[PDB]
Parts: C-alpha cells; structure tokens; sequence
C-alpha cells in the first residue's frame, strides 16, 4: 500500500533436545545415536 | 436442486418474465450482468441468482466497489503471497481467491478506480489469479455475476467504465424494471410488507390500507423498488394507525421533519 | 430524568422515542447543531424495557487502525500473544440494551454497508470475536449532523438508512421557540450556581434577553448555554440586569 | 496454443510472427484492438517462447499501487519500514525468466513509465536497502490499447518506455478489418459455449444475422461478438431458432 | 509568575480576562496574534488559577503525522498495540489535571477535529486497549493567530465542536494598535539587549528612532517588537550614541 | 590501467573528440556531468566513462530517483542508524552510503521532490553523511558522475530544476550529439548493429543494407541517438528477408501498423 | 576557516559582523547568493563562534521525509510502532549546544514549517510518548537564496518561520555585485585549478578574458565563477594561453 508495512510461534523441549544433538559432531552423533537405539524398541 | 427464496418479492408486471429468463440462463455460469435501482430489486436480484445457482456449496462472494479502499484493495483482488503485503504471515487468501467456485457478486458502485476496473479485467481474462509478490500464476475458477445501477454504454463512451472491461464481461444485460414502470405488486407487497411489520412489531392486526392511502402510495413516485417502498411501509408502520383509523393519514414519507 | 422543553413537534418527536425505545425497532433521529438529542435518547431508553440492559452510545468517528470489522469484534490477531482483553464489540456491549449511533454524518463507506448488514443477517466474523450480531437491542441514530440532501449526496446510503429507519425524529432550530431555550438557560443557569457554584445571575433586562432571543441561536440549547456563560462571567456579579446581549464571544475594545 | 483464431491471412500472418519471435527474448510490443484478447495470443507465444519451461508470470500496470509501486516491482528486503519478515522476491523476480506480459501498460502513469525505463535495463535488482542489485535476466511483453506514439506526443509514457520496446508492435486488426474467418470462429466458440451450458446445438441455426453482423462495428473485436452470441442463444432459449431477428444489441431496449 | 510586557488599560481587561478564565475550568480560546506568547499567558494564567502547581501540555496542533490519539495524546500505556506491544504515557492522561494549551489549534486536521470534537464533548477520550475512558481533569486553552470563524464558516473545522470547545473567546488588542507599549517595550527589549550583548548600556531610540517606532506599522505585533529588538541588537554600534534610525529592513539593500 | 569500453557507441563526426576530451578529464575525480540524448548516447557515455574512471574497485553505483517510491527515497539516500527508521536492525547502509569512493551515478529522471534536491544539495556540501537517527554525522567521500538530456538553465528558469543544485552542479558540461546532427558514423553504427544481430541469431550472412535503406535511415529523423537506430535495427533484423533482397522492404520501423 | 574569502568591503564586512555576531547564538539568517558556499562560511563562523569547540552539525532542511518528520525532528522512543531499541537523540540533540545552520530552508514544507516553529520554543524537546519535553539550548543560523518574506507574501513563509531567525538578515552579494576581489579571488581560483590540474602555472596567464568575464552577471556568485575558471583552465591544454579566447558558457554549443 504506503511505505508503512507491519511485524507478525513458540515451541520447546523435545524439539529442543532433537536440534541441540544436531549440533553435534559425526562421530559423537553415531555414538548418540548407538546409545538411543539400544532403548529403542521400534527401531531398526 | 432448487433453492427457495427467501421473500417473495416480485413484481407481476414483467419481474415474473425477468425471472423465468433468469432460470433459462441459471444453469449457464457464464458472464451474467444483471440492472435495476440501487440496493432496491438488485440485491433482491443477487439473492435470486444465489438461489437459483446451479448445484450447492457455493460460497456467495459479495463486495463493494466503494469500500476496501484504494491501495489495499489490490492486495484482496490479486491475493498476497509475497512479505510485507498484509502482515506477511501465511498467503493472505484475497477477494479473489478467497472464492474458488463461488459466485462473484459485483456491486455497481461504478468505482472511479478504471486501473481496478482493467485488474478485473483479468481478474476474468482467462480463469487466473496471481497473488502479490506470487512466484507462480495460479488458475482460479468461480462462478461470475454481475449488477447494474447505471447506464454502462453512457459510462463506456464517457469513459466511467472502460471499455474492454465491459467488451470482456457480460455475456448478457438484464435490466430490472423501474418501480415507476412495474406498478403491478404495489398494493401485493405493500400488503406483505404490513404484514410483516405487523408480525415483527407484534401488532394486534394488520391496520389495513386506505384508498387515499392508496391514492398517494400510487402518487409516490417510490425511486427504490425494495428499500424506499419499505422504507414507507415502516414509516406508516412506525407511525401506526388507531383501530378505527385503517391508514387514515398514514404516514408514507419519513423524511418530512415535524411541525 | 432530562430536563425537557418538548413542544408539538417534540411530542410526535417522543412518541416515536417510545415507538423505538419500547418496540426493538431501529430508529432514526435527528438533531440541530447544539440540540444535544442524546438527552431524548436517554430518556427513551429509560422509557424503554431495556432501562437496566446496557446503555452504550458510540460516536461513529474515532476509527482507530483498520477498524471496520476490527471495530464491531477486535481481532488483531497478526501479532503480539493473541488474547485481546478488549474486544467487546459494537453489538455485545450494548446488547440487551439500547445501540445509540452518534457522529454518523460523516461515517466511513467501509462502516455503512457492513452496519446494513450487520442489523439484518448479522454472522460478525472476526478473529478476536464472532458473533451473528443483531442483538435485537432497539437501535438507535442520532447526530444527524448532515442533512437528508447531504446524505442523497454520497455522504450516506438511500437504500440501507431507508430500510434500517422505521421512523425518522426531526427537531426545529432553538430559534423556533426560544422559550425552552430560556427554560433550558434557566436549567444550565441551576446547574451553574451547584457545580459552578454561581451565587446569582445579574439578572436579565427585556431587550437584552429579547435580542438574545433575537439571536438566530445557531447553536441551538448549546449556543443558548454558552451565550449564558459568557454572560454571566462579563457580568460576573448579581448586581444589575444584564441590559445588554452578547451576540458572540468573538469581539475587541 | 488454445485461442479460437480464424487462422485467415492476417491471423496466420500474426500467428507466424508470433512462433517466429516466441525464441527471442527480448521485449515485444501489442498493438490492435484491446478486449479482444491479444494477450491470448502472446501467452500462446510465450508458452512456445523459448524459455517455454520457464516460470511465466504477467503482470497489469495499472494494478500495482503508487505508493507500493516499489514493493510492486521488487520485494522488501525487511532490513527497512514496519514490515517484518519480507525478502520476497518480486513479481519479475518471482518469474525471473519467464515471460512477464505488461498488462494496462497505456496504463502506466509518467512515474510509472520512469520504472519501466529503470527497468529498460538488465537485471541489477535492489531491495529496500539492498547491499548490492541483483541482476535476473527475464523475456518481456508489452500490450497497449492505445498508441505509444499518440502517448508519447502527448508525453504520457517517457520516451524511454518507447525504447524499452525492442520487437515489432503486433497490431491487432479490429473485428471488421480481418473478417474472414469470424464466422467459422465464433461458430466454433457458440458450438464450445453451448456444450459448456449443457446446450446440444442450435438447430434454427442460419447465418443472415451473422451475414450482417459481418457488416457491424464490434467494437470489441472478439469478446463483443461472442457475448452478443451467447446473448442471443440466452434471449432466444431454443435451438430451433434461426438467425433472424437476432442483432448484437444487448442493451437495446426492445419496441 | 513570569514578567511579562503590556501595561494598557485594554491589556488590563484583557488580562482580567485571562484571570476569570482562570476561574472557569472550562476550555476557552485565547484571540490574538501568534509570535506573542499566547501560549506563555495562557499558562501564567493557568497558574494563577486552582491547579497553581499543576502540569502544562504544549499540544501542539499540527505536531503529529499518521499517529493516533491513543498513539501519543491518549497514549498507549495499556498493553496489546497492533504489533509491539509496550506501555506509552499519554500527554492527555499525564497532563490531566494541569494546564493543556493548544499551540496553532486553527491548524488542526479534519480528522483530528473530530477525534477532539468528542474529547471536548464526552470528556472521555479513552485509550486503544484502555478499559477505563475516564476522564481528563485539566483545563483546554488554546491559542493562534488563525480566526476559526472564517474556517469555520469555510468548513475547516466542525461547527458544533468549535461551539463546543469554545464559550468565552476573547481577542487581545494588538500592540501596533495599542501603539503605547511601544515606548515600555522598546525600552524593556533594549535594557535585555544591553543585558544580554553586555553593551554598555541602552544607546537610546533618537527622536527619528522614537518616530520611527510610533509610526512603524508593527505587523508582527510582538513578533514586530521581537523584530525590533533584532534590528536594534544589528544597529546597537556604540552605547555612547542614540539610535537615530532604529527601524530598518534586513531585506532592504543598505546604500 | 586502460580499459576499454565494452561499446563504442559513437560517432565518428566529433564523439571522437569527445571521448578524447572525456579522457583528458577522466583522471580528475570532481563532478563530471554528461548530457545527450536520454536513453541515446547516455548511459553508453556512462559506460565508457567508468572504463575510462580513475583508479579501480570503485562501486560504480547507479541510482535512478524515478524509484525509491517517495517516503523511502530519504532512509535510503542517508542511510539510518537508529531505529524506527530502518525497523531497527543493523545500520542500514543508504544508496549513498552503499558507495563509499565510488562514482555516483546520476540519471536525468529530473525528480520533481524538490526536497530530493535539497537532501542531494547537502549530499555533496563537504563530503558527510548522516545516517536517519544518527547521533554522529559521518564524513564521505565518492565520485559523481551524471548524464543529462533537458535544458538545466531551462528548468531553472521555470524553476523545475533548483538554482542551488545547478549551482552546486554543472561544473563542466558534456553534451552528447544528436542523432540527426553527427550523420557521421551512421553506416559504421549500422554496419556494426547488423553484424551483431547476424552473429546472435546465427543468420548465415548479413543480407546487407541497401541504398534505400541508408536513405530511408539518413532521412529518419532518430530520435534517439545510440538507442532508436539501435531498436530500428533490430526491427528491421525482426523482419528478416531472403539473401536474395539485401534491405528491400526492411521494417526499420516497428510502430507502422500493418494493412 | 579555510575559505578564501574575498575580503572585500562587503566581504571584509561581512566577516566582521559574523565576528560580531560569532559569540551570540540566536537565531539569524545569512542571506545573499547561495551555491556560493555558505556552508563553508558557516563552519567558519562556528569555529569563530563563542563555543567553538562544539558539536556542530548542520543538514539540509528539505533533506528528510514527511513522515518520518517526527523521526528526524527527534528521536524514536521505540515505545509505540515496530521500531526497536532506538533512544536515539535527533542531529539537532546531537549537536547539543552546537549550531543548527538552516540550509535550503527555501524548499521546507508547510508540516517543516510548523517543526521550526515548534523549534522556535525554547528547546522542549518531547519524543513518541515521551515522559517529558527536554529544553536544550544550542546555536541557530540559517541561510536560504530566496527572499523570506517574498515567501510569506506568497504565504509559503509561516509568520513564525519568518520570525524563526532573531537577528536581521544578513546578504551575500553576488558576483555581479561584489565584482571587488574578482581579480583576487580569479587569482587565487586558478592557482587552485592549475595544482589540481598538475599544471603548475599558466605561462599565459593575464585577467582580459577575466576582466571580460568580469562585466558578466555570474549568477552562481561564487559557485559560478569557480565552476568557469576551472573549465577554461582544463579547456586550454596548455599553460602558455594568456586570457583571451576563455570566456564562461559551458552549455553552448563551441563553434
């Protein structure tokens, strides 16, 4: 319209936890991942 | 299948007649541009052709030309895709593609915007849409139906309306007859406006209309079909009469100020 | 409960008072530049079965943001955390009530038709608040500040006033009678010596209170009120008549 | 590759010009008759364009707002104004290589025509603020009711808008300048329409209307002719009605 | 309170005047010319009247572009703003119970006349998100150089607001044609322009200076006197000798 | 060092000279302002002179005051620091900002905000820049560099144009030739506008000009300098031919509607 | 202080009452030819000012935007709208004491106009919903090439804004009108052109062509006559040319 415009969510927790194990390393993130799968017992 | 309306205003002059042509022309969801006075017999109109739209789940789209303003309202005719066009936030559906399917109900407001009037234009082009700032067209389908207040070809060759615009559009002109011309249901729908009112106001009974009541409703000249009629109707009904007083000087014109 | 100096005029003008305040039936006033018609409004709504529903009169000029819808449900859901404490619209506030309308002379176009509708059909959507609308609190308008021309001009809408109003309320200039309007001056001059706390008026001399009678009293009642202020601080003392009338404030010496 | 020409020899004239600029990607102008759809033919074009399996995306001048006429040609980069967010490309470079048809460009205002100038250039696009102009090579279409000329005498466009234009000014011949194949083509249309409206066909039929009709203005040199037409079908509300009586006159009021 | 120059018999009126507008918490309208210290009276007054220690709103008339009265006027320290939500103080809110001059108000807009139209009326003037209207306890002035009923009778401002925000109107004399402050007040602008340049002292207006002031027509009013005292600060040369030629042209040429 | 320009867009007759002249002052960093044909001869003078430019890695930015809308046109011609202004966020570097050293590029859009040439009068005053809510002015420095296509003095006296910015501009004045006028390099630019039409769209040879058309050229009156004989060219390539008739029948001329 | 200022009886004159009027700092106007460099002179004079060491920051009045007026006028609050953080004291609150020089005041808006009247209170500086006004006291000089009260004739000019300055305009004279040090001020100008040019002296030299030059109107008074010194120097391409053949029309075309 004019020059004038206008400004416009919140989340947490287990997202949290699942973007902080991307900041991970390689190595380390394969040992996270051994580690989670030995709990898991719907994972292949 | 059929839809019933919702007033039975008619006019048995020649609005049966406008009527049947309509119904002829209902199945067709082509260029329809309807006329008749001003928010009198043409939004009863547009209620009609709702109506009688073929098939069901049509979402009834009504605008008008007036309102929306000037730099907004190209946002709601195009749509808004792109940021910074309303609020950004999620694609803001516009007018336009608010409605898929649904009919376009046009107002004669004869908007001065000719630069609105050529957007329309292809707005109806070829079935099409692109949001603001959209990345990609987007082929959007809805039915169409137009209305009239004014003489169009006076408009074209004054320039009010663009020319294209109305060569592009209706497909057929449908003029709603004047209630100066009509005169058929004057004494019909003044009966079931009274009834109404009376229902409505809980009146005891319908006070009844007088011959010189009469007389000078068929005087009045009544400019609206639908309002300036009721609007005498509730006039005279907000007036009242005594119960030996059926209309005598019932109150038509409420315009006029006290003495 | 108002103080009234209701002629013949005014006592069709009051019937219809009663006719729309009792029946929910919208209504439609008129009043003068300083008639201050809200006084009647007051009045009927009292007279009106609703005298312990809601009484809000709104001023249909102060359009803040993009109003409109926003006005009648506030949704103002593009931004900040979402739950608007305000939000009571135009229709819920008064509902149950009575819908005084002020200030719709010069009324937006936007606000006109979705106010047509919004009494017939209703169905107010909006994200802050929905509702169908159409309280069916009796409806009133006044401070028909532009005239039945002015609204055949574009400034209002044939149709949909046409159909809203059942009735229409018209008030004569102060300059009609000019009697009330002395007993409305005596009724501000009350008002003054309790709240202003005047002591007691200079007093009045036949021509000066005949000129100021024979003053086209634009204002109507509020130019009666004003002219009566200014009055009584030039005279500022109860010493003697008032033998002169001052025509306007605007003057030099 | 849809519109219902009469394929006569100016329109298989115009259609060969048409196929044979559709390769080239520089700007192209369109002359003729507005309304009666020559923008069909120049999306036909741009679909045989050589950037066919690019993003196309038309645009009407007078559509865009004056005051957002900016964030109309480009996108706010969000680093400016209340507006959040933003970094949209705009709508050419939203397309960015496609065909933009310039729609209402007789439209454009003299602010407008010195847009379109800035945009006589290549690419070198900047955003509200932007760090550096970004340049997006796009194919472009221009179509104009009135004359660019007339426009520029009277000084309207700038003269730079009639440089932007590159390629021949496909003119458009008016309803009777080619009628040709009118006949043939609006038969076609009524036959389509008429399936459309589950209508079967007309079988009063005949042509003595549309022999005179031939010898009729048509202002609106194709959709004028087919609304007459889908008017007529609609007034009568039978097929076994010849062309007789039937006239392009919707708004006539009959005797 | 403030020293302040204007020792007629018609400034004692119109100061009277002011003091029994004092008295009347109602708004008023200060007549008179701009450049004077309008404003400056009006507040002296203010503090002359009940709210002796009470604040003082300048308000500007034409001090604010595309903001709202709950933007500043009113404020918005309530929260839920369209976008950013934070609390603002409102100068009507924090100066209610002070002294709201209005500085220009004849220079006021359309819309703007409305909104205040219904702050004058109601008294409630409320706030976006404001639960409460309430009510502002200062007092409305007003002071310009503008005659609203000129504007008003040319529709630049409502009839019945400026009825409304108007009862006791008066208009302050000007001091060229008062023509007798002339004396006071020059010698007032010369004993601060020695004051203040740290002349020597008042060189002295000269019989063709006294002359020259007494039939200087003073457009400016006290905008004038604040002109002459400019002028006589240009020309003050040596304390030693009187000003012969006090009244001069920064627009005219010397020689 | 030397770098040539990526066209030589000139004519023969005395834009020789010209860019001779251009290179006497192409070491000088002042304010060197072009002028010709707008559209024609312009911004080919532009190109030509930022390879002839002093020195190197200078931001030749451009800027048209055609855009930048009308209330953003200031943020982005001072930059602004503070917020509010840019909607907070980093320091916005302005258009002149953007270009610290650089050439500053002007086109003859003639702005008609006044205010514009206010802001541009303080632009170039002594070489700062403040950015919008800044607290601390900033000193800089860039080259300026324009073109011009209307009589500035003209304006001036009609007051379009400021004295003041005429003032502080127009220290030399370099008009570029109009194409009715040089009539020298004609065949030289033709030739060379036909070449390179052959070589882009791999036409097998150039079909040649013919007498009629270097006539029918010679006789066109050209508005425009280096670019109306560029789209004429171009035109008349659009309408091709046979290797039988070199130049018979050519469209030079596009805006000639067809029979 | 480093302009090479003529020296002449106006301009000798002219230094003396800035000196004079160096240590007040009201408000005054420096009138005469603009273009000629009065910026130049007004950073002298505030080095020559009584606080010369100060924060001086001057700007073009028309520079900024109309709605960001508030924005530049003063500092964003950033407690209402989207703006963030900001607090940021405004060029004039940044200065704070220093000398806010009017430039190109002849191009300000009537909403510019009502900023400077406001101005012309003492300081009161209030932002978007600020608490309360801040008075800050700092120095005001203003320069414009046209006549203030040829504005205000035409009503362009407020009465404020006319009485915006509080001493009596000061004049520039044109180069035309000085016409004194022009043999000096040539002098000096050359030397400059030929340093800048690498020449190290023009061998020709002579003032016939200068002198010619002289009887010439030079509307740019001081901007002007630079402007064609330079040209004729570069024109030349070689140091042995005397004045003659060099005269000032750069616009036409050289036979």
């Amino acid at each position: 319209m004019k020059q004038g415009l206008q400004l416009r969510l919140a989340m947490t927790p287990q997202l949290q936890q699942a973007i902080r194990l991307l900041q991970l390393s390689t190595l380390e993130l394969q040992q996270e991942l051994q580690q989670a799968l030995e709990s898991n017992p719907l994972l292949e | 299948m059929a839809e019933y309306k919702d007033n039975l205003l008619g006019e048995a002059n020649s609005f049966l007649e406008v009527l049947e042509q309509v119904s002829h022309l209902a199945p067709l969801d082509k260029p329809v541009l309807i006329i008749g006075e001003r928010g009198t017999g043409k939004e009863l109109i547009a209620s009609r052709l709702h109506y009688l739209s073929s098939r069901w789940q049509g979402p009834f789209i009504s605008l008008n030309c007036a309102a929306l303003n000037e730099n907004l309202l190209d946002s709601e005719l195009f749509g808004h895709e792109a940021g910074a066009f309303t609020g950004a936030q999620k694609r803001h559906p516009g007018r336009f593609e608010r409605a898929d399917g649904g009919t376009l109900f046009l107002d004669e407001l004869a908007t001065a915007p000719m630069m609105v009037q050529e957007k329309l234009l292809r707005v109806i082009e070829y079935g099409e849409l692109e949001r603001v700032g959209g990345s990609q067209p987007l082929q959007v389908n809805v039915r169409l139906v137009c209305a009239t207040n004014a003489d169009l070809p006076a408009m074209v060759n004054e320039g009010t309306f663009r020319a294209d615009l109305l060569d592009r559009l209706a497909f057929d002109v449908v003029q709603l007859p004047p209630l100066r011309e009509r005169e058929s249901d004057i004494m019909l729908m003044a009966e079931y406006f009274a009834i109404q009112m009376c229902r409505e106001i809980k009146l005891p009974l319908f006070p009844g209309f007088t011959e010189r009541a009469r007389e000078t409703l068929l005087n009045y000249r009544w400019p609206g079909n639908i309002r300036e009629l009721k609007n005498v109707v509730e006039r005279s009904v907000y007036r009242h009469g005594t119960s030996d007083y059926p209309l005598d000087d019932i109150i038509i014109d409420p315009f006029k100020r006290r003495p």
